[PDB]
Order: C-alpha cells, then sequence, then structure tokens
RNA sequence: AUUGACCCUU
RNA sequence: CGCCCGUCGCUAGUACCGAUUGAAUGGCUUAGUGAGGCCUCAGGAUCUGCUUAGAGAAGGGGGCAACUCCAUCUCAGAGCGGAGAAUUUGGACAAACUUGGUCAUUUAGAGGAACUAAAAGUCGUAACAAGGUUUCCGUAGGUGAACCUGCGGAAGGAUCAUU
RNA sequence: ACCCACUCGGCACCUUACGAGAAAUCAAAGUCUUUGGGUUCUGGGGGGAGUAUGGUCGCAAGGCUGAAACUUAAAGGAAUU
RNA sequence: GUCGGAUUUCCAACGGGGCCUUUCCUUCUGGCUAACCUUGAGCUUGGCGAACCAGGACUUUUACUUUGAAAAAAUUAGAGUGUUCAAAGCAGGCGUAUUGCUCGAAUAUAUUAGCAUGGAAUAAUAGAAUAGGAC
RNA sequence: UAUCUGGUUGAUCCUGCCAGUAGUCAUAUGCUUGUCUCAAAGAUUAAGCCAUGCAUGUCUAAGUAUAAGCAAUUUAUACAGUGAAACUGCGAAUGGCUCAUUAAAUCAGUUAUCGUUUAUUUGAUAGUUCCUUUACUACAUGGUAUAACUGUGGUAAUUCUAGAGCUAAUACAUGCUUAAAAUCUCGACCCUUUGGAAGAGAUGUAUUUAUUAGAUAAAAAAUCAAUGUCUUCGGACUCUUUGAUGAUUCAUAAUAACUUUUCGAAUCGCAUGGCCUUGUGCUGGCGAUGGUUCAUUCAAAUUUCUGCCCUAUCAACUUUCGAUGGUAGGAUAGUGGCCUACCAUGGUUUCAACGGGUAACGGGGAAUAAGGGUUCGAUUCCGGAGAGGGAGCCUGAGAAACGGCUACC
RNA sequence: UCUUAAGGUAGCCAAAUGCCUCGUCAUCUAAUUAGUGACGCGCAUGAAUGGAUUAACGAGAUUCCCACUGUCCCUAUCUAC
C-alpha cells in the first residue's frame, strides 16, 4: 500500500519472457507507458536475452543511453520502457528492424523487417470519442490518440498508421470473413479468418475463429486483433505462421527437419 | 529472496524393515553387481516405480488419446535409448515390465566389466 | 480524524466489527464550513491530487438563475427562509444546498425593465420595436411579480458552498414555488 | 406513495424543467429510460407521478454488473424489499449438497408493486444505501 | 441346623 | 488350599472445592477528567507597498534683495492595503486514569474433600457353584466395611416342561 | 355353536439353512467387500465417571446436559477341555 | 493396390443432421434480394429470411450434465538436453569454424462460484375450475 | 506403490485398544562425521528489550555558483572547465522484515466504477485576457530579498541555532507579445411590416450554477397573433439531417452571469544557419524543463456473486443517538448512515444469527494418500496488517508514513 | 473389659459456650488482646434441657468500607437566654 509499486520480483515477472528464475531475485518492472505491464516486453530483456546483444542491464543501458535503438521512430532512451505487441524496434546498426509480434507458443518473438514496411504499423482501435472542441478522435492499443479520423472508423476496427506523422494511413474494418491475430488468452498466436460472433448483451463478446488448417476455437473481442483482409495480410508473420500445430506434429517435424 | 532451488529424493526405503527373502535377494545383487549399499539398490527400485506408475496411468487411457499416444512414445524411447526396454517392441508391456536387474546391467558399472575393461565388477 | 469507512459501523447482521485497520487517509472526513452571510471569506482546503476545495465562509453575494428567462445574474442574498434538512439552519441563516434564500432581485428587475419595457408593482424605435416583439410574455404568475413587488425574490441555492465556494441558486417557479409558499405559510 | 411532496424537500427529478412560459397539456415534464439488457420500462413508470431518484428507469442510477433473481420474503421497508436466494452448496466429500440461502436486499421502485412470495429479478447499481446494491427490474408473480 | 480363611513371583 | 470386594492403616501423585467483599491482564462497555493535532471565532507581535500633505537645517533659472514647478538628512500627525508568529473562542477526532458492568485468559491461597498408583498390612467374606440368603436393576431406609432390608422389575436363573 | 377349505390382520411357535453371524443363535440378527430403499437416535479400549464445573428442571430426593487432569494393557463377548 | 502413413465396385456395427407419420428449425414490416414463381445460341432486371439488423415474444423457473475463455508464476505430472551421472538448470546443437547458421524455454488445471454453450432424460416448480382461460 | 505382525486364554474365535512397522521442506537432541553439488537457518517461547556500526539519497552539455576550491589554453581581442557546500526539483509511500491483530474480516476466482482519485510514462492538445476598456504597466523582456558565504558567537549537551551584510532562480507575486470567417445590445432613417449600411462590449481554458441539443426506421387538405427561400403577390418549395453504449442528465456543442483571477512558457543546452533598405536588424533548427485538458500506463479506493476452523456448558442478536430503510444536507476524490436533521420500525437468525475460543494472517502450496481422505501452510510468490501500545497530523500524486512530526501510556 | 444404663451420632465450635488463651494458621492494617474464614482430646459443644441452617424483619450486639463531617490536629467566631 501507501503507492505504486518499483520492484517487479522473479517468478512474478510475465511467463513470457522467458526469463530464468535463477540469476538474480527480480526482474525488470516495465515503466509506464503505451502497453499494459504484463502484455510488454522491455527493452532490457529484449536487447538483452531475446537479442544476445549485450550481456548486461549495464550494456543495455549504455545502448539506450547513446540511442542506437528507436523505437517507433523515436528512440526511447529507457532502460526498461514497454515495447509490447506491434512495436517497431529498430537498430540503426546493421539497419535491422524488428516486429514486436507474438509466436505460435505465446512468447514475443524476433521478426525482422524490411524498412519500408517498418515504415507503417497497425493499431487496433480502443475506442472512439470526441475531445474538446467537437473534435473526434480515436485511441488504439498503442496508447496513440489520432485527431480528425475517418467517421467510418469504429470500435476494434484497426488502423494502418504511417508511424512518421499522426495521419491514420489506411484502416480496416472488424467484420467477419477478415484475418485476425488474437492476442491473450489460451490462443495467444494464431492467425485468424474470423467466421462469426456472439453479440452477448451485457459484455464480453466471444468470436469463433478457425485459422488455415481448419481448425476452430473461441476468442473474446477485446482478444483478438485484426491484422489484414482475407487473402493478403497487412503485415509478416514469425516462422509458423501461428497455427498452433499440435504437440505430436511438432514432435514429428522437429524429429524429421531438425 | 531468491526463487527456491527445487530438490527432490531419489529412493525409497522398503516398508518392512527386516523380510529375510527381501534382504537375500537385495544382498545378491549387491554382490553380483558391486554396489557399496542398498541405497543404489532402494534408488533403482525408486525409478523403475515411477516409470511403471507413468505407464500405468497410460495405459488407464483409452486407445488413440492424443495424451496416451505421445507419452508412451516419450518413454518406450528414452526406456529403449537408455538400454533397458528391447529394441523391437513397442508394445509398452515390457514398460510396466521392467526389471530392477535389468537397470543395474544397464548402469555403467558393470558395463566396464561387460565390455572386459575390468575383469571384476569391483575393479571396474 | 473524521472517517467516512464503513468498517467502524456494525454489520448488516447487527454483528459489531472487530478492529481491521487503523484509520486510512483516503478515507477521512472534514469538517462543515457552515456558510453564512455577509463578509466573504473563502479558505483553500488541499484535497487528494491537488483538486483544492473552496470552504465558503459567511459568503456575501452569489449568482442566482431565472429559468424561464433564461437569465444569470450575480445578487445578494437576504436571509435563509427554509430548509428541509434542519430547522436550526434557518434559525442561524446558514448556507447549504437546496436552502431556500430571499434576494434583493434587483439586477433581475433592471434585466426585466430593459428587456420587455413593463412596470413593476405600483423609447426608441428599436427599444420599441423589441419590446413589443417580446411582449404578451409578462405574465409569468401572481407570485413571481409579488415577489418582485415586495423586493425579496425566493431562490433556492443550487450548489454547494462547502465545496464549490459559490452560493448558486435558482428562482422558485411554478408548483415548486407553490410547494414552498404553503410550507412558508402553513405554520 | 399516497402523495408525491409528502416530503419537506420537493421532489422532482434533477436538471429536468418544466417551463412555465408555455402553457398546454402536459405541464410537468418526466424522464425517463430504458435500462438495456432487454428489460421493458413499465407503463407505471412512464406515466407515474413520483420522483424516486433511485427508480432504473426515472431515477439517476445505472444498472450493470450481476443480475440475479429471487423471491421477495419482507414488503415492510420503504421503497427497499429482501429477497431470499435459495442455493445448493456442493461438499466433495460427502458427494452431495445442502440448502443454503442469502438474503440481499434490494430497492424497488414504485412502478412495482411487489408482496412477499412474488418472484422479482433485479441488477446490480451503486450503492445505494449500506445494504442496497440492487434494483428490482421486474416481477415474475402475481 | 452351623462350614470363615489360606502371602509375592514362578 | 482357586478367585475375589469394601472399610481401616502406610507411601506418592493428580485434579476439584475454598474465606480472602482475592490479585493480574486484556475485549467491549454508565460516566467523569481529559493531552495533542485539525477546522473555526478572534487576536495581533512583527515584516512590508500607495498618496495633491507641513517643514528644522543645502539649493539651483526667472529684471536671481518684499516670490517658485522639484526638494538632502527626513519624519513625528493622516488615510488605503498585503502577509502575518504568540495568544485564544467554539468545536470535531481522540490518546491516558477512576469508580461501575460483565466477558475471556491467567494466577496466590489457610483449609476441605475425592480419585489413582503402589511383591507379600489389618477386619470381615460381599461376588464367581444354588458362592451356601440365586444374582442384578430403580428407589428408599439402615449399617465398621464389604453390605442388609422393603417395594416394583429382569433373567443376564438354579425353570424353555403339567393335558 | 361346532367341522372343513381359503383369505386379511395379530401374539407366537416347530423344522431347516438359501443366507447371516465371533459364536450363542437369528425367517430376521437374511436380501450388507457382488458393500447405497427412506429416516431418527446412539457408540469409538478399561477406569477416573455419570464424577467436577456451568446450565436448566425439582420442595427435596434428585433428573437432563456433561468434561478433563490423572491412571491403565488389557477390561470385555461367545464358545472349548 | 501405400518402398509402418489405403482418393476407390467399402453392401457388417457406431456416433450426428434433415423430412413425413395429428409431432412449431420464439415474428407483423426492407434493404446486401433470400432453402428464389423469372436460364444467359448453357452465376435471372418481381414472394420465403434470424449461419446479421430493429418496437411486442424469450436461453416456459431451476437443479443437473456437455463443450468453450479464465482459474499469475514458482510447485506437480510431463517433451527435450551427456550439470562428467544425479538432484538440478533451462540450457544448448551444428558449419566451406574467414564469415556464421540454428532448435527450445511445450503439454493438466486441481472442489466449488461466476460467464457463455448443446441436451432435457432424472428430481422438483407453474399454467384453463364459483373460468376475471386461449386464439 | 490396495500388505500388516506381537499382546487378554490351559488352548479357541472375536471385539477392542495398546505396541510394533513406514514416511514427514517436522522440529529437537545423542553418538559419529572423509569428498562433490545444493541449501534452510531467533517462526514457535518474548509483535520482549536492545549497546554499537551500517541500511536513502540524488546530477546532465541541457534549473541556480564571484567559494581567501583545483588544473588552466588563444588558426577569432565580435562569449569553451572540473566544481566542494547551499537553494531548487525528484525520491525517501519502493524495498526489506515480521505475522501481533484479524473468522464474511483478510483472502481466492469472479465482476462493477454510467460511483471515483491518479505523480510519473506515452500520444494528442491552449492566435480571443489588459475587467471603470483608444494605456497606472519593460517584452531588442521586469521586482521581492532569501540560502551558501563573511565577524562575534550562547550553553555540559542534539543533524540546536541569533542578531548584521551582500547575492541568485525553473522560490514567490504581477505581467505581455495576431492582420483570422462569424451572434447578441447600443442607432441618425423614412412613422415601417424582404426593411439595412457607421462603430463599440462579451464569445480561450478552468465556469462541476440554471437552461437548450445530442433527433431518426410509413401516402392529403387546411383560416390561425408574425410571407422564410426564389418570387408575372395569381405560384414551386426543395437545402433541415450531429456520434457512441446493453443502458444515461454519456462524450461533446450551445445560452445567460459569477471566480476573491487556475493555465494560456519574464525558464535553460547545442555548433551556429539563411535574408537582405550591413541593423550588435529580419527569419530559423535540434532539444531539455514546465504546462490547461483529454485519452494511456503504473496505480489506488470502493464494490457484485460464491466459499473459512472449533464451540449451543453461546438462542435469540441489532435498535438513548445508527440498527435497517426513506428525504434533504454536510463531508469525501468519489457512492453509501460515512455523519447530521426529520420520519417509518425495521434488519439477521436452528439453512446456526449473535456470542466465545483459536498455541488462526489468507491463498498459491506441502506431507502422506488404490480410490475417497487426513494433517500442515510463521516462512523464497501474490494479497493483507504492523513498526513498543493506542491516537492525531504535516508534506506529498500517493502515508493516517514511523531509519516523518505531535501528544498520552 | 470396668464404673452406676449407654458411651456424644448427625452436626457445630476459642461460638453469647475454650481455663490455658492475646490458642494455631490464613486474611484484613503501617501496625489489630478486635473482625472474618479455617483447625479441633471441645477445662466444660451437640440434638423439642432442641442441633444445624435460614430469605425477611430488628431504636438488639460486633467488624470493615464508601460518603460525611469541629470527634480530633486546634481551636476561633456569631445569636438568643
Amino acid at each position: 500500500a501507501r503507492g505504486p509499486k518499483k520492484h517487479l520480483k522473479r517468478l512474478a515477472a510475465p511467463h513470457h519472457w522467458l526469463l530464468d528464475k535463477l540469476s538474480g531475485c527480480y526482474a525488470p518492472r516495465p515503466s509506464a507507458g503505451p502497453h499494459k505491464l504484463r502484455e510488454s516486453l522491455p527493452l532490457i530483456v529484449f536487447l538483452r536475452n531475446r537479442l544476445k546483444y549485450a550481456l548486461n542491464g549495464r550494456e543495455v543501458k549504455a545502448i539506450l543511453m547513446q540511442r542506437h535503438v528507436k523505437v517507433d521512430g523515436k528512440v526511447r532512451t529507457d532502460t526498461t520502457y514497454p515495447a509490447g505487441f506491434m512495436d517497431v524496434i529498430t537498430l540503426d546498426a546493421t539497419n535491422e528492424n524488428f516486429r514486436l509480434v507474438y509466436d505460435v507458443k505465446g512468447r514475443f518473438a524476433v521478426h525482422r523487417i524490411t524498412d519500408e514496411e517498418a515504415s507503417y504499423k497497425l493499431g487496433k482501435v480502443k475506442k472512439v470519442q470526441l475531445g474538446k472542441k467537437g473534435v473526434p478522435y480515436v485511441v488504439t492499443h498503442d496508447g496513440r490518440t489520432i485527431r480528425y479520423p475517418d467517421p467510418n472508423i469504429k470500435v476494434n476496427d484497426t488502423v494502418k498508421i504511417d508511424l512518421a506523422s499522426g495521419k491514420i494511413t489506411d484502416f480496416i474494418k472488424f467484420d467477419a470473413g477478415k484475418l485476425v491475430y488474437v492476442t491473450g488468452g489460451r490462443n495467444l498466436g494464431r492467425i485468424g479468418t474470423i467466421v462469426h460472433k456472439e453479440r452477448h448483451d451485457g459484455g464480453f463478446d466471444l468470436v469463433h475463429i478457425k485459422d488455415s488448417l481448419d481448425n476452430t476455437f473461441v476468442t473474446r473481442l477485446n482478444n483478438v486483433f485484426v491484422i489484414g483482409e482475407q487473402g493478403k495480410p497487412y503485415i509478416s508473420l514469425p516462422k509458423g505462421k501461428g497455427i498452433k500445430l499440435s504437440i505430436a506434429e511438432e514432435r514429428d517435424r522437429r524429429r524429421a527437419q531438425q | 529472496p531468491r526463487a527456491p532451488r527445487t530438490y527432490s529424493k531419489t529412493y525409497s526405503t522398503p516398508k518392512r524393515p527386516y523380510e529375510s527373502s527381501r534382504l537375500d535377494a537385495e544382498l545378491k545383487l549387491a554382490g553380483e553387481f558391486g554396489l557399496k549399499n542398498k541405497k543404489e539398490i532402494y534408488r533403482i527400485s525408486f525409478q523403475l516405480s515411477k516409470i511403471r506408475r507413468a505407464a500405468r496411468d497410460l495405459l488407464t487411457r483409452d486407445e488413440k488419446d492424443p495424451k496416451r499416444l505421445f507419452e508412451g512414445n516419450a518413454l518406450i524411447r528414452r526406456l529403449v535409448r537408455v538400454g533397458v526396454l528391447s529394441e523391437d517392441k513397442k508394445k509398452l508391456d515390457y514398460v510396466l515390465a521392467l526389471k530392477v536387474e535389468d537397470f543395474l546391467e544397464r548402469r555403467l558399472q558393470t558395463q566396464v566389466y561387460k565390455l572386459g575393461l575390468a575383469k571384476s565388477v569391483h575393479h571396474a | 480524524g473524521i472517517s467516512r469507512d464503513s468498517r467502524h459501523k456494525r454489520s448488516a447482521t447487527g454483528a459489531k466489527r472487530a478492529q481491521f485497520r487503523k484509520k486510512r487517509k483516503f478515507e477521512l472526513g472534514r469538517q462543515p464550513a457552515n456558510t453564512k452571510i455577509g463578509a466573504k471569506r473563502i479558505h483553500s482546503v488541499r484535497t487528494r491530487g491537488g483538486n483544492k476545495k473552496y470552504r465558503a465562509l459567511r459568503i456575501e453575494t452569489g449568482n442566482f438563475s431565472w429559468a424561464s428567462e433564461g437569465i444569470s445574474k450575480k445578487t445578494r442574498i437576504a436571509g435563509v427562509v427554509y430548509h428541509p434538512s434542519n430547522n436550526e439552519l434557518v434559525r442561524t441563516n446558514t448556507l447549504t444546498k437546496a436552502a431556500i434564500v430571499q434576494i434583493d432581485a434587483t439586477p433581475f428587475r433592471q434585466w426585466f425593465e430593459a428587456h420587455y419595457g413593463q412596470t413593476l408593482g405600483k423609447k426608441s424605435k428599436n427599444a420599441e420595436r423589441k419590446w413589443a416583439a417580446r411582449a404578451a410574455s409578462a405574465k409569468i404568475e401572481s407570485s413571481v411579480e409579488s415577489q418582485f413587488s415586495a423586493g425579496r425574490l425566493y431562490a433556492c441555492i443550487s450548489s454547494r458552498p462547502g465545496q464549490s465556494g459559490r452560493c448558486d441558486g435558482y428562482i422558485l417557479e411554478g408548483e415548486e414555488l407553490a410547494f414552498y409558499l404553503r410550507r412558508l405559510t402553513a405554520k | 406513495e399516497l402523495t408525491v411532496q409528502s416530503e419537506r424537500a420537493f421532489q422532482k427529478q434533477p436538471h429536468i424543467f418544466n417551463n412555465p412560459k408555455v402553457k398546454t397539456s402536459k405541464r410537468t415534464k418526466r424522464w425517463y429510460k430504458n435500462a438495456g439488457l432487454g428489460f421493458k420500462t413499465p407503463k407505471t413508470a412512464i406515466e407515474g407521478s413520483y420522483i424516486d431518484k433511485k427508480c432504473p428507469f426515472t431515477g439517476l442510477v445505472s444498472i450493470r454488473g450481476k443480475i440475479l433473481t429471487g423471491t421477495v420474503v419482507s414488503t415492510k421497508m420503504h421503497r427497499t424489499i429482501v429477497i431470499r436466494r435459495a442455493y445448493l452448496h456442493y461438499i466433495p466429500k460427502y458427494n452431495r449438497y445442502e440448502k443454503r440461502h442469502k438474503n440481499v436486499p434490494v430497492h424497488v421502485s414504485p412502478a412495482f408493486r411487489v408482496q412477499v412470495g412474488d418472484i422479482v429479478t433485479v441488477g446490480q447499481c451503486r450503492p445505494i444505501s449500506k445494504t442496497v446494491r440492487f434494483n428490482v427490474v421486474k416481477v415474475s408473480a402475481a
């Protein structure tokens, strides 16, 4: 009590960080920012464990302070800056762009992308409102707010954002027959092809979702993130394309193509 | 504090401390496989009981169950790789019917004597 | 140390709860303003997250609204005449919300004069056309005119002086006016 | 609730205005709303004379969260009644249940007339009183 | 018709 | 010549009752006194801004010797204000004591009265045989002690039986 | 009123063991390790002890409720010679 | 016939859907025309409709059971991986080893409660009776 | 990994317990003890008391330095340091420890905030002030005097501190930097009924006063008190159209005033660019630190449903004056008997209320388990509570904080 | 077993009954030949010469406590006669 917490113990950090239980009794508490604490990947862990570029929090601090790593077009020299879903982490050294997307097994994976692809990013709108002076605006899953949006945009839609300015270049509506990326729950990391939804007047809408292998599951409306249209997807997918092969099938795949 | 490092026992003592048949069998195994204590026999019996319990709880599951299939393949393959299971039978019946003597003869201590570097298991 | 939590209270079944916590800052209360009339005095009180409140003490004048005419002017308060909460507040002339007070209503009289060109109680072409167009609507009811004649209009405080620091109010009209006038005359 | 203005204060819907300048039929303006979730606004609440700022429809309270049902056991309180929710509690050791009940106190708007034995459904609102957290939204017995 | 009792361990 | 019951005697333990209008510790709880902080009625050291004012002792142009627009040390007389420490009014929160009230947990006691445990104590022989008056139950009375006796009941009786 | 044949309901009895039981024995004490028709009450080694304490009922005698400390390896049932 | 992984003339069972048998896939009204009376020398310019919309009619009231999201990590079971074995740990493994490439950190949810969802058998609960009953 | 054996007898079946037997992140203790890995550890009794030392401070290129502080350069006489102390800002509300209290309380899943606060983070977002108004007021931009520091120190004593002198600001109070479409009143005009031209004051945000809008899903004729657009007055009338939620007095917009004046940058770093009526002019970049408000994040506070050990040698409990509810107000960041004033007599309970005990913080979990269970969980994580016992507060976004203050014991 | 028959039972007790005696122990107090509670070989308690107990009552005897006070420390003053 008495005020907000500032430490984060190991075994209490989110499991999708792949942080070992030994080697320290604390984990980097993601600072306040664009994404929630649980569903965020701090730059410390991304540049220390995910990429192994830095062997120490000191080395990550040096990297961030001298500003090689820039997130979403801004340097973001915070040692535990919360970098969550759909963020672009750019390294000017070696000119490499990472898109922060989940893998098949619910973990933020490394995802090399080209410069033109890292130019833009997609964001799910969280709510559309009218700010002061009667200016409509939309808020995204990244905490971004866009003023004077296209009047057609509604809740649960997604926006392709130029990421250089505040303009929304494109937008995709949330409708049946649309390719999504389920973010959270048991199905964290599947490509969607929505079939339909249950409104469930009162809260917690559930949408039914079949991947490419004709496997159908159910997820929550807030839990589902649309990343393109049926056919071509707006952005690239990590290795595996998020289909959640069963454990036996994964065993066969490993034993054959080790 | 730091995370708790997990530890577990690797052996179990017999229920009846003084059984003539069990004592004679264990002393026979100790003498003919060159073991320092009966704790080694207890340890091998513990692992054998663990894998037998796993196999039994596997068999209680219906056929074509994904869990039964996967866990059966894993257990059988591990036993074959170590060498206590037959290299031609994945029936899992032998998985419910391994033997402490098989585990002991698979242990390295007798492997040196078998391959002929020892001339005696205690020399090994 | 005025508290505001319900852990000090008897349980709904009637059971006496035991002590669980020391009194907490986030569950505190503070003393009443007990606003009065004359020589306006405001003390700032710092609340959670800054968010200053204005404890009105002895506030002299307020802002009152005539809803039918859509007007609001700053007015002086003569005194409290009725309070549904406590008659002691009436006897003491204490200002709280929903307290009925008498006001001079002279700015309202001047506004009505300049707006309608109608006398109360006992020139230009533009002014005349405005008055003629706005006329045929100065027959509100007997009691508003009677209050204007007596010079003390009835108005109830709709603001909270001890919180916003203003004794803002609105003039009573129609069924509300008849209700409170009946309460006043019945004794 | 024989007369609307029995209390020392004047009862009216806050920020609802009845302009006296215009004098036509229906001189007093009554504000209502539908509560959502498929519940229908009673005609009594539509055309009544009560104010009752705690009504789901005419009042300023908003209904959201849990929705329960129960048979009322007490109507001896002003504008609030107590419903009995009877349920079975499972006990694994004995692999069977016991009868358990929970009395939840609820606020009933003058649009509803209920008596002991009536089966009413209520919905969660913000804390109305020390114990009342629900509002009656329907009655299923007569 | 009266008939009470008979040490400890083994 | 088995076993066995109870007084009485000895030794050692264990609780129980117990005057002391016992004691201690807390929980709530008639009342009373009531520190301190906080709001408030005042209070007002002290610090500090504004003006057409009057001069005791310099003054400078104007025909500078019968007059001056501003004035150096400058204030005792005036009014407009701002902050404002002691002190203090009424409150509201309320810590610590008394006599009360129980509640709960401990605890000291002169003395009293039981039970239990003890290789070989005394008095009887109540029970086990029809145990020599068949046993036992409930109740009542009596009595060194087991026990005796009345009334009703049981058989777990010493009778499964009188055509 | 008797005598026959049934029938319903009683107090019981004789025979046997399908069964049950430690046995004595039991047509229920059966249909209970092939364990479940419904339901109430009671017991958890022997003593201390139906005692102490509190409560409540009674005029009382006492009734109902009712421990523990401590002590002890047997008490006990049914049968056999 | 597929070097333990069979598109088939399989004529034997099982588990689900549809229709008729007095047996109803909760409606009064339009647009993307919809189980559509209108077919183009072979994706129709005119009715039905809830796999989607609205004002009346609701998951006949439940219990119960099926499935689905959640029930933090660590712990448990459990895939892997020569920590020299092991307890552990989540590490590691391979090059034209100048450059470098690369797998993994899965899988059960722990009474019950709440939320959706199929069923409706079993066990309850109401309807039309001095008809203020239904179309 | 579904197992028993010894003990009542002369012997037998039983009941029944005693004893054995195995395990224990269950302790203690005895004897013994060579290696490797790993590792609990003043919980129990005393949340008893504590000597001593340490455990909370903090700097950049980028808020203030003339230190009787240090080391000191010139391709330009038109401007390069490190900096102890002390102001200023932030932090010290995290962590760590412990388990005393606490039995529908905490806590566990589950909800709600349309019932609230929220430093920081992130994104977006402020051309309207000069309020007795064509000037009491500088924006090539202003005051106060306050720390450090300098002399004398006052006591045995503290992280005690005074009188005098300077001097800062991102400390404090005023204060201004535009040539934007557009409404309401004040009118000379003909005594009007399409009447309209001169120029003023208000129209930023904060105003949590009153009022209006925030609508919608289906074919004609109509005199009314006042033509509205074009308009041979003989007539056509189109252009009204503003979002979300399951749901609002929702977000926002608009109308009338009030504010004792919130904010709307008198703040810093970086090598220096371009324009020329070459003026110590005009224009200009990358930042740092502030800053309305809105979202976002970290949070917080309340909150729905269900679930907790033993006890009836606890059966009725709560209810002058809070117990249940209603109305109104106060207070709160907010809802609410949270508290006041008036009224009603309600609310819980054998489906165990209320009371008492706990050698009770709750959960994740642990030991042991054929199944079903039993016992344990102070303790590596989460959530509570506490800093010797209460109580009350300052500061702060956040504390009823204790390595903060005040008072009582 | 003796004296003249029996041999003080239940109770109660330094009691209004106990000599020794201001009994012994506990408690009450700073201190107690006092008071209360116990003890009992009780000179010389004890059962309608009634024993024990007992609510209520008492101008009965006694002990302590609170309240109160000129009883006292320690006296002073006033009024009437």
